[PDB]
């Protein structure tokens, strides 16, 4: 199944706050 | 003890050679995560990276790939008939080079990783650390003229061809 394998570039995002 | 795999990509540029990478396979710490990656660089199981995209460059922080089933991000499949468990984080984010594994969460590993170009301390824990650039880093840098802020590539950028160094 798809799946969206991005929870790295969130964990940047957040560390970007 | 056993001698850690070396693989290697030849990268292009819309077909255009752009320079080898290769990388040492950390086998000695993440066996199970280290043989789905060299074995998916070999192709030996009749599948694997080679003519696969790096889909997703986010310049000063890493460069993705991995996606050789549905060539657009979503996709790509380990060796295992599964998504398999995220083996230790035994092996932290210390630099630009370190190669991990993307996710979709905890134990969601299929075949879609990362080379860092930056320290992402953040990561520690949550990605599984499993190699690093040797060789070649040079191109990695090369390869973050074509990414963008979100990600999104500007030329496709593809593993032309790969294999383990003997
Ligand atoms: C998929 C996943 O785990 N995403 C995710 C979102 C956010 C964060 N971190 C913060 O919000 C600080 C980590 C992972
Ligand atoms: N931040």
């Amino acid at each position: 199944d798809p799946a969206n394998q991005d929870c790295h570039v969130a964990a940047w995002h957040c560390w970007q706050r | 003890g056993m001698v850690n795999p070396t693989v290697f990509f030849d990268i292009a540029v819309d077909g255009e050679p752009l320079g080898r990478v290769s990388f040492e396979l950390f086998a000695d710490k993440v066996p199970k995560t280290a043989e789905n990656f060299r074995a998916l660089s070999t192709g030996e199981k009749g599948f694997g990276y080679k003519g696969s995209c790096f889909h997703r460059i986010i310049p000063g922080f890493m460069c993705q790939g991995g996606d050789f089933t549905r060539h657009n991000g979503t996709g790509g499949k380990s060796i295992y008939g599964e998504k398999f468990e995220d083996e230790n984080f035994i092996l932290k984010h210390t630099g630009p080079g370190i190669l991990s594994m993307a996710n979709a969460g905890p134990n969601t590993n299929g075949s879609q990783f990362f080379i860092c170009t930056a320290k992402t301390e953040w990561l520690d824990g949550k990605h599984v650390v499993f190699g690093k650039v040797k060789e070649g880093m040079n191109i990695v840098e090369a390869m973050e003229r074509f990414g963008s802020r979100n990600g999104k590539t500007s030329k496709k950028i593809t593993i032309a061809d790969c294999g383990q160094l003997e």
